[PDB]
């Protein structure tokens, strides 16, 4: 069977360039056409381009043209795009699909994980925490707010991760001020707040932070 | 009504030699030098002539 | 978008229900049609292809139709589980691009009303000690996922500062939602109470803290 | 205008191996997509196979790139008559079909004797053009 690999996510400030790369895994796909398509955040689907390595074709929509460069390499099954003069608009998911011939009219049938890409013009930056207590609710409410933080993404567990029945991660909100923001709370029985003590894991890769807090009333 | 049966041709400039004919234009070609002859052109598209 | 869709559609389990996607001559008119599902945060999966064919994995239940410059996509004994965002697809041959639709929003509530639950919270008091202010609406366990929040300074209706997240799902099937109000601790001081309007399905829910 | 004998199509961009045709309803270029792929599957597959042989000493490795050079030329020459052997596979596919309701122009083209219309055309290009259906409109028309 064979299978789509993308690189890892990217993130670029404006006008630098980004090349993301995709590996036919388990076989060769230089037989088949490949399209790059775009996914900008809640949007619709936008076609980049393609590129068909054996047939001799490199194909570009008419809108990204002259500012990708989508180019192939049949010995690694590797397919690349290359987008210049990057901007926030640019900020999307880019995936990369087989297409079930050599040619863009067929379906396509095999996608890759798809890799993020997001253009800012921050930089990294370390979340501020804030706990969030209990005053109101037989079951009460507590949680964790994550603040202004660059860039995606934040992971966070609770109690080292042992707590886990009916906890919910809200998605990540995108501050006007240009840092992500998001809220963790947990639902638990009013009757355990006085005896059982709770305390968040908040994890950020990307600024290497690691920051355990405390929730009381 | 007419109905034409055709190859594809295109402006490719790639050449390539084969053992009968030497520097056939084709509409695509692959380089093998990425693993010398100055030269390992291999052909993949079809023999270039426009009408 | 070259290619028209409408924004979201509804069905009940076990109905039919039907997705449009709307050409000109230049795509659908002179293309085969492409149908593509896609679950939430993961890559599309193809659906339908050539206009009407079907791989054998997809359930007989899908088909698709074309007509002249629109298409139509029907699933037939409507499941839980096909709720996601739907795109058609073509080639344009204006354009010389594969063009696609706005997406669809297929929706399957399977689940009888339930309205929020709302928990609001206050500024932290270390929040406030970096200066800053942030208040927290915690929306849950209401379905369908679709609310709207309305956030007040005294009595007053506030728009600056309001950052609010989507719906996403429960454990339990419902769906709920954050939104934030961000404040300079003056502006938090100075009214007398802050409220958080939540309206579902037409009925509005409020919670209000005071300094 | 031709047609294979006399050069290449420069018009068509979607395929190796096409059609074209010229009716009431307008004239264009089409792409055969069955026998390209096909090529696609085949010339591919060379290509890998040439690429997994290959992997005093100064002199030795001289010998080793003669072996490749004399390889390429092999295949560059199977391939390019792969493709004529295509081409031709492509007309008589055709040709076959047509029979006495079209006449064969020579050059690589076909002119109909009978009238031949989008849809006609395209059962033409997938194999399944019912001879009979115009093959009493073409029998007058020769005359
Ligand atoms: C090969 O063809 C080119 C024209 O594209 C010509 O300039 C060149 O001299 C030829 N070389 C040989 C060795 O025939």
């Amino acid at each position: 069977q064979v299978q789509l690999v993308q690189s890892g996510a990217e993130v670029k400030k404006p006008g630098s360039s980004v090349k993301v790369s995709c590996k036919s895994s388990g076989g060769t796909s230089n037989n088949y056409a490949i399209s790059w398509v775009r996914q900008a955040p809640g949007q619709g689907l936008d076609w980049m381009g393609g590129i068909s390595p054996i047939f001799g074709s490199t194909a570009y929509a008419q809108k990204f043209q002259g500012r990708v460069t989508i180019s192939a390499d049949i010995f690694s099954n590797t397919a690349y795009m290359e987008l210049n003069s990057l901007t926030s608009e640019d900020t999307a998911v880019y995936f990369c699909a087989r297409h079930g011939n050599y040619y863009y009219y067929s379906g396509m049938d095999v996608w890759g994980q798809g890799t993020t890409v997001t253009v800012s013009s921050a930089s990294t930056k370390g979340p501020s925490v804030f706990p969030l207590a209990p005053s109101s609710k037989g079951t009460a409410a507590l949680g964790c707010l994550v603040k202004d933080y660059f860039p995606e993404p934040v992971t966070v567990s609770w109690n080292s991760g042992a707590l886990t029945s009916g906890v919910h991660t809200f998605p990540a909100v995108l501050q006007s001020s240009g840092l992500y923001s998001l809220s963790s709370v947990v639902t638990v029985p009013s009757s355990s707040l006085g005896t059982q003590t709770y305390i968040c894991n908040v994890n950020h890769k990307p600024s290497n932070t690691k920051v355990d807090k405390r929730v009381e009333p | 009504d007419t109905i034409c049966i055709g190859y594809h041709a295109n402006n490719s400039t790639d050449t390539v030699d084969t053992v009968l004919e030497k520097n056939v234009t084709v509409t695509h070609s692959v380089n093998l030098l990425e693993n010398c002859s100055a030269k390992l052109r291999m052909v993949t598209g079809l023999r270039n002539k426009p009408s | 978008s070259a290619l028209t869709q409408p924004p979201a559609v509804s069905g009940t389990p076990g109905q039919r229900v039907t997705i449009s996607c709307s050409g000109s001559d230049s795509n659908i008119g002179r293309r085969s049609v492409n149908w593509y599902q896609q679950f939430p945060g993961t890559a599309p999966k193809l659906l339908i292809y050539s206009n009407d064919q079907r791989p054998s994995v997809v359930p007989d239940r899908f088909s698709g139709s074309k007509s002249g410059t629109s298409a139509s996509l029907a699933i037939s004994g409507l499941q839980s589980e096909d709720e996601a965002e739907y795109y058609c697809a073509a080639w344009d041959d204006s354009l010389k691009g594969a063009v696609f639709g706005g997406g669809t929003q297929l929706t399957v509530l399977g689940q009888p009303k339930a309205a929020p639950s709302v928990t609001l919270f206050p500024p932290s008091s270390e929040e406030l000690q970096a200066n800053k202010a942030t208040l927290v609406c915690l929306i849950s366990d209401f379905y369908p996922g679709a609310v709207t929040v309305a956030w007040k300074a005294d009595s007053s209706p506030v728009k600056a500062g309001v950052e609010t997240t989507t719906p996403s799902k429960q454990s339990n099937n419902k769906y709920a939602a954050s939104s934030y109000l961000s404040l300079t601790p003056e502006q938090w001081k100075s009214h007398r109470s802050y409220s958080c309007q939540v309206t579902h399905e037409g009925s509005t829910v409020e919670k209000t803290v005071a300094p | 205008i031709a047609g294979f004998t006399e050069g290449g199509w420069t018009g068509m961009v979607d395929g190796w191996y096409g059609y074209h045709h010229q009716n009431e309803q307008g004239s264009g270029y089409a792409a055969d997509q069955k026998s390209t792929q096909n090529a696609i599957n085949g010339i591919t597959n060379k290509v890998n196979s040439v690429i997994e042989k290959m992997n005093e000493e100064i002199e030795s490795k001289q010998i080793w790139c003669y072996n490749a050079e004399l390889l390429v030329l092999l295949e560059n020459e199977r391939t390019l008559d792969f493709h004529d052997s295509n081409v031709k596979n492509l007309y008589e596919k055709v040709k076959s079909q047509l029979k006495n309701n079209a006449k064969e122009i020579g050059n690589g083209c076909f002119e109909f004797y009978h009238k031949c219309n989008d849809e006609c055309m395209e059962s033409v290009k997938n194999g399944t053009y019912d001879y009979p259906k115009y093959s009493e409109e073409s029998k007058l028309n020769r005359e």
